RNA sequence: AAUUGUCGGGAGGGAAGCGGAUGGGGGCCGGCGAUGCGCCCCGGUCGGAUGUGGAACGGUGACGAGCCGGUCCGCCGAUCGACUCGGGGCGUGGACCAGCGUGGAUUGGGGGGGCGGCCAAAGCCCGGGCUUUCGAUACGCCCGUGGAACGCCGUCUCCUUGAUUGUGGUAGGCAGCGCGCGCCUCCGGCGUGCUUCGGCAUCUGCGCGCUCCGGACGCUGGCCUGUGGGCUCCCCAUUCGA
RNA sequence: GAUGAGUAGGAGGGCGCGGCGGUCGCUGCAAAACCUUGGGCGCGAGCCUGGGCGGAGCGGCCGUCGGUGCAGAUCUUGGU
């Protein structure tokens, strides 16, 4: 015998794919895959780990938020892994380049509008 | 140069000796700074207490061996476990089989014969450790990265004793196996390598 | 931006030969074992066409008056090995212990 | 060319000579020397261009598997100290066991030639494995049989009557044999007769 | 056809796990169930008992599924499904489904001599 | 299906059945177990350029140009290639099962040698002195750089053996070492430095090779329709378990 | 590379039955069912197949559904 907790075996679980059947899910999921295994980035490693997570586990990002967030920013490419929603609160709508996995249709017409752009992660 | 440091050591070991008594009083040989110890007791019915030092021993199965520097501390973690080991002072025969034939390196958790040099050297080569004959040194005489040379050797996984053993529930000094049986813990070593 | 590809990564795992029995894995891991087998060949070669020559030298480490020195050094840590004590705190004793 | 070995072994894999020995006894000093204090350089040797081998005519659907490079070569079987040109060798298997015989000499492929001799017990030029033979301490001189001509390739099949020119070979070369056997005295009924074990006999204790 | 595959075939148990009880009455089935008996000694691994099977058992992955000659089984009910097979003859061999008449069996011999496919029953209905 | 009759096989000293291992008998199996491959000669069929025209068409580009390209058909030269076409020669070759050889891994034995430590062994023997006994002719003590042979422990090494086993399949890698690149008188010797005076990874570079070196290869035999080989099938017997 | 006990209990991956939406097939040159010291695959649930009988239908695969898996209940009915 040997004295191991359930034999050295690990007994935490953690994703390790999306348990979604998104066929455009799942090739994201190959790209950055592969992004991780050739360039062995953090921010590639973090894209990817946050690809599988769950509905709750991905938020949405309010309109409002981003522009706060992005204050000082606005030359950088700003990137959620989830869903970005219109805010009624928010007035005035910088030009921002936005990375998401969905856009609502208004978020999405007012950044259009205020002349920025919403990016697919295959084209970030 | 190790090799000469050992042969000089035994010399002037065995000079001073001869000289002491020549003077006429008496020669105090330096304590045993590493030990090894052999775990004899099976895994069965474990104290909380007894349990937890084996396992900070490193010291998981019966007949795993593993060295030990000697300290108060684990002279004193040891002395708690003593009905479940049995130690003493290894030779450098000992020493050297025991990592040539069942010398594991820890690399990233892992067990790794020990079958090139490359695999201590990209462990232990930030301390100048490079070869085998480099940790074999490091381990003897207990030098400043012991500790984690130590720590790389994976515990020893050795078989059982060639010749048996007397008797496992008792102390070496009453017959038994258990204890400190200091310089005869070599010949154990023999039949258990 | 992709990192070079590797190709020589899936390699099997080199199988564990015992340095104590062969001699090229014994000089992979240690290159020193060779002078050191020679050199202890050597000198056993030496010493048993000495021995067998009966020419062997007549070497002294120790001159004479040390060795006079050691040789009474030696006898008496002896008989103070084999000295005994004189029972004489057993009063009670002292007949049954034979020192009267 | 030199004509010597300059390092014998002591033993397997290791010299006698040490590196710096090595190199006196070598002369890479004394070729660094007459090159100008610098080894001479010699350019690699050119690989033979592979021949135009003509297309498959055929295209496996599968890709083979080549084994691995193993590099190990075997080396010639070892004979037995006991046997020795002459010695009287005991046969332990066969249509021939039990027969005493006389040993001539180990062929290429490490089989041993042997001779009964033929008239005296029936036994012709054979090869016996050294593996079912038995070496006895009792040696009868062979310096006058000749067997140079006779080798591995004399017993070859060349696919049930036996040539007259193997039994003139046989008598030829067992005329000496016989007369070196004439003049030990009872080696004729020694080699004319069989080996047995009888009760309470040991082979383990049997010296032979 | 030549088998493509070189390693031998090796069976860690050639025996049926047979269900215990099964022998004594007759309504007990062979077909392997596991006991659940609080006293059960199958379940409890009583020594000279009914072996109960474990993934211990598991056939070497090289040589799994495969039959004696060599090969691996699939099933064919047509000519047209016999020529899945003409890319895979050295590992596979094809059987012909227990239904199919002797008519239609006929062109699928013929057919798979013609692609050197291995017809395992390739006798039946004759 | 339970259950029953008949025939055939088999077993049975106060249960039967069952797990594991062989064996006897029976039953079954020919993808159960191959006969091809390469190089030549002869004969028979079918096609043969990078040349020249036609039919349709493709890759890329931009479902444009340009460039490149395959299939089929018709001709001048070229006189070659193929055939699961036939015949004749040389070489080589299969499944399974055994024996043997040389080796790797793991492991259990047997026979030696060198060195060191000890009261710098103890003892024994050789000489020089002292001592003088009851189990009567002893115990004995030291002086010699006196001499052989051990004992235990430790350590370094050589040789020789039995057993189980070959997992992988694109590497001449790693490590160690020989021959040539100089000569002589070739069991060896000749140069520069450091040495404990024995020796030393100090000079140690290339080409070609060898090995205990990134996991077994080689040879021979038996048999292939047989009273052969195999079996997870069936009935039994036996040892152990139950 | 390390490792392997499991009642109550939890979970994962699979086997099997009957329909529905699709898809690919089999069958009077013999389907289902049943029978068989024929053979084989899988650790296993099970599956593929030879032979017989039977004499009119049946199966694989992808989804999806359910009155979907028995050795027990002094269980039910029938039979012995
Ligand atoms: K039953
Ligand atoms: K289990
Ligand atoms: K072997
Ligand atoms: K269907
Ligand atoms: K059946
Ligand atoms: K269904
Ligand atoms: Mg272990
Ligand atoms: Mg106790
Ligand atoms: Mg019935
Ligand atoms: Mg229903």
């Amino acid at each position: 015998g040997i004295d191991l907790k359930a034999g050295g075996k690990s007994k935490k679980t953690k994703r390790t794919a999306p348990k979604s059947d998104d066929v455009y899910l799942k090739l994201l999921v190959k790209l950055y895959r592969f992004l991780v295994r050739r360039t062995g980035s953090k921010f590639n490693a973090v894209i990817l780990k946050r690809l599988f997570m769950s509905k709750i586990n991905k938020p949405p990002l309010s309109l409002s938020r981003l522009i706060s967030y992005a204050k000082g920013k606005e030359d950088k490419v700003v990137v959620i892994v989830g869903t970005i929603t219109d805010d009624v609160r928010a007035y005035e709508v910088p030009a921002l380049k936005v990375c998401a996995l969905r856009f609502t249709k208004t978020a999405r017409a007012r950044i259009e509008k205020a002349g920025g752009e919403c990016l697919t992660f295959d084209q970030l | 140069q190790y090799a000469k440091e050992y042969e000089a050591q035994e010399r002037e070991l065995i000079q001073l000796k001869r000289e002491a008594r020549l003077k006429g009083g008496f020669y105090v040989d330096p304590e045993a700074k590493l030990l090894f110890i052999i775990r004899i007791r099976g895994i069965n019915a474990m104290a909380p207490q007894t349990k937890k030092i084996l396992q900070l021993l490193r010291l998981r199965q019966i007949f795993n061996g593993v060295f030990l520097k000697v300290n108060k501390a684990t002279v004193n973690m040891l002395h708690r476990v003593e009905p479940y080991v049995t130690y003493g002072y290894p030779n450098l025969k000992s020493i050297r089989e025991l990592i040539y034939k069942r010398g594991y390196g820890k690399v990233e958790k892992q067990r790794i014969a020990l079958t090139d040099n490359s695999v201590i050297e990209q462990v232990l080569g930030k301390h100048g450790i490079i070869c085998i004959e480099d940790l074999v040194h490091e381990i003897i005489t207990v030098g400043p990265h012991f500790k984690e040379a130590n720590n790389f050797l994976w515990p020893f996984q050795l078989k059982a004793p060639l010749g048996g053993l007397k008797k496992k529930r008792n102390h070496y000094v009453e017959g038994g196996d258990a204890g400190n049986r200091e310089n005869y813990i070599n010949e154990l070593i023999r039949r258990m390598n | 931006v992709v990192r070079p590809i590797k190709k020589d990564v899936n390699k099997r795992a080199t199988l564990k030969k015992n340095p104590l029995k062969n001699l090229n894995v014994l000089l992979k891991l240690n290159p020193y074992a060779k002078t050191a087998r020679r050199m202890s060949l050597l000198a056993e070669a030496q010493r048993v066409k000495a021995k067998k020559e009966k020419l062997d030298k007549k070497r002294h480490q120790v001159t004479k008056e040390e060795a006079s020195a050691i040789r009474a050094a030696g006898t008496s840590w002896f008989k103070t090995m084999i000295s005994d004590s004189d029972y004489t705190e057993f009063e009670n004793f002292t007949k049954w212990l034979g020192v009267t | 060319a030199k004509k010597s070995p300059r390092n014998p072994e002591l033993i397997r894999g290791v010299g006698k000579l040490s590196r710096s020995k090595m190199y006196h006894k070598k002369g890479l000093w004394a070729i660094k020397k007459k090159n100008g204090g610098s080894f001479p350089v010699h350019k690699k040797a050119a690989a033979v261009a592979p021949p135009a081998v003509k297309p498959p005519k055929f295209y496996p659907a599968d890709d083979v598997a080549k084994p691995l490079v193993n590099k190990h070569k075997p080396k010639p079987t070892k004979l037995r100290a006991s046997i020795t040109p002459g010695t009287v060798l005991i046969i332990l298997a066969g249509r021939f066991k039990g027969k005493r015989v006389v040993f001539l000499k180990q062929l290429k492929s490490g089989l041993l030639l042997v001779s009964g001799p033929f008239k005296l017990n029936g036994v012709p030029l054979r090869r016996v494995n050294q593996a079912y033979v038995i070496g006895t301490s009792t040696k009868v001189d062979i310096s006058g049989v000749n067997v140079e001509k006779i080798d591995d390739k004399y017993f070859a099949k060349q696919a049930n009557v036996l040539p007259q020119g193997k039994k003139d070979d046989q008598k030829a070369v067992d005329e000496a044999l016989i007369k070196a056997v004439e003049c030990v005295p009872e080696l004729k009924a020694y080699l004319s007769a069989r080996f047995s074990l009888k009760s309470c006999m040991k082979p383990h204790e049997l010296v032979f | 056809a030549v088998p493509l595959l070189t390693k031998k075939v090796v069976k860690k148990r050639v025996k049926r796990f047979i269900r215990p009880q099964s022998d004594r009455r007759i309504t007990v089935k062979e077909s392997w169930r596991r006991p659940k008996g609080i006293d059960s000694r199958v379940r409890r691994k009583f020594k000279g008992c009914v072996l109960m099977p474990n993934i211990g058992y598991g056939s070497d992955k090289k040589t799994r599924h495969y039959l004696p000659n060599g090969f691996k089984k699939f099933v064919v009910h047509n000519a047209s499904e016999l020529e899945v097979l003409m890319m895979h003859n050295r590992t596979y061999c094809a059987e012909i489904a227990h239904n199919v008449s002797t008519r239609k069996r006929k062109e699928i011999v013929e057919r798979a001599a013609q692609l050197d496919v291995v017809i395992t029953n390739k006798l039946a209905r004759l």
